[PDB]
RNA sequence: UCUGGUCAGCAUGGCCCUUACGGCCUGGGCGACACACGUGCUACAAUGCCCACUACAAAGCGAUGCCACCCGGCAACGGGGAGC
RNA sequence: CGCGGGGUGGAGCAGCCUGGUAGCUCGUCGGGCUCAUAACCCGAAGGUCGUCGGUUCAAAUCCGGCCCCCGCAACCA
RNA sequence: AAUGUAG
């Protein structure tokens, strides 16, 4: 959930990008 | 005070002296002894005491055997007390000692300090004592 | 400890992230803004004198 | 179905049942199973004596992996006691070792409250 | 009203330090940890969780700045580079 | 000396005639309630069973030995 | 359903 840095959700609510929330 | 740390049996018959000493009857350690000359019970009491001169006296200074051990006891009914009723309470203990028997022993001394320890010590003793050196006391081949 | 670092503050010298910010009128270097260049306290004071051109009190 | 020693996914989509190792995660999955070319969707339960040696293959023979995977690690921390780094400390004394508050907080490295305390106000 | 808070934002009566209670710097500390309390965040799951596709906001903010868009890289980011 | 009773968490008492589970009240600690302190509520901690042996597979318990504390008896003369 | 140190 919104602290699983491997996910959606996860890097949402950090509010940074990665694998798992491609930047554009 | 100086008595075993376990005994088969608390107390025990007074029983007999006969002469001689078994064994114990020469030197083997220190180089003088004091010997006895008549048989007795001796007690801790005096030993210690005896002892204690004996160290006193070359203070603090060369070594002591202390060669009769008080493994027996010794009873001692209640003060004012009628006959009967089973035997008494041990009161202390005591070493058999007789004729011949080297009670003690001395080494890393003077003749002159030695002699008059023993002496000394015989004092405390309620028997006869004689001094010693290490003539043919040994026992070898 | 005031006077001595509102006169180091005032020199850039030595590695540039060192170059804070501090207030003007007050000694002061924590709750600055950069544009005003003042203290909230500061700021807050001068605004009530006018003395901060266009700066008017808010209310939404 | 004994891919790593001790451990035997069965009866799930094979793509998280991978994850029932130590040593293999979503990512070394998903990884392995293009590779060798096989639905994840599919069950442990049915698959050729074929896919089963193609898998294990794949696996066991690329990285490590319990066992000596976990034995390895160790060996890091225990040299961690060389004269003796900041890290090997915490290590030491069991408490965080990654720049951590412990006036509060901690407890995943300290083993629940041990509350001991016997402290004083004022009697008279 | 609370002799409420603030002399440590600043001001200020007095007191006190004036090769130091001033001043310069390196390194540390403020991030310590057997514990306890406050404000909080994320959860314990199926009215859920995950992956692919697709919509509808407002209020702000941006030049030794926000970066379109291309390219390297799993990605952080790093090269190029249009507009402002 | 002569008999008889006791010794267990910090206090006061169970458990021992009927070996295998140390229980209870108060108190202590941590958290609640109060502006605060009691009272009350929640949850914990704490005993080498005076002591050394013996029996038993196993001893607080059964068996002795020493160390303490309390109770009775000491009459006919 | 007790209590609240001196000035």
């Amino acid at each position: 959930g919104k602290g699983d840095r491997r996910t959606r959700r996860g890097k949402i609510w950090r509010g940074t990008y990665g694998k798992y929330r491609p930047r554009k | 005070m100086l008595m075993p740390r376990r005994m088969k049996y608390r107390k025990q018959q007074r029983g007999r002296l006969k002469g001689a000493t078994k064994g114990g009857d020469y030197v083997a350690f220190g180089d003088y002894g004091l010997v006895a000359l008549e048989p007795a019970w001796i007690t801790a009491q005096q030993i210690e005491a005896a002892r204690v001169a004996m160290v006193r006296h070359f203070r603090r200074g060369g070594k002591i055997f202390i060669r009769i051990f008080p493994d027996k006891p010794y009873t001692k009914k209640p003060l004012e007390v009628r006959m009967g009723k089973g035997k008494g309470n041990v009161e202390g203990y005591v070493a058999v000692v007789k004729p011949g028997r080297v009670m003690f022993e001395v080494a890393g001394v003077t003749e002159e300090q030695a002699m008059e320890a023993l002496r000394i010590a015989g004092h405390k003793l309620p028997i006869k004592t004689k001094i010693v050196r290490r003539d043919a006391y040994d026992e070898a081949q | 400890a005031r006077k001595a670092l509102i006169e180091k503050a005032k020199r850039t010298p030595k590695f540039k992230v060192r170059a804070y910010t501090r207030c003007v009128r007050c000694g002061r270097a924590r709750s600055v803004y950069r544009f005003f260049g003042l203290c909230r306290i500061c700021l807050r004071e001068l605004a009530h004198k006018g003395q901060l051109p266009g700066v008017r009190k808010a209310s939404w | 179905a004994r891919i790593a020693g001790v451990e035997i996914p069965r009866n799930k989509r094979v793509d998280v049942a991978l994850t029932y190792i130590y040593g293999i995660g979503k990512a070394r999955a998903k990884e392995a199973l293009e590779k060798t070319g096989i639905n994840p969707a599919t069950r442990v339960k049915d698959l050729t004596e074929a896919e089963v040696v193609r898998l294990r293959e794949y696996v066991e023979n690329t990285w490590k992996l319990e066992g000596e995977l976990r034995a390895e690690v160790a060996a890091n921390i225990k040299r961690l006691m060389d004269i003796g780094c900041y890290r090997g400390l915490r290590h030491r004394r069991g408490l965080p070792v990654r720049g951590q508050r412990t006036r509060t907080n901690a407890r995943t490295r300290k083993g629940p409250r041990k509350t001991v305390a016997g402290k004083k106000k004022a009697p008279r």
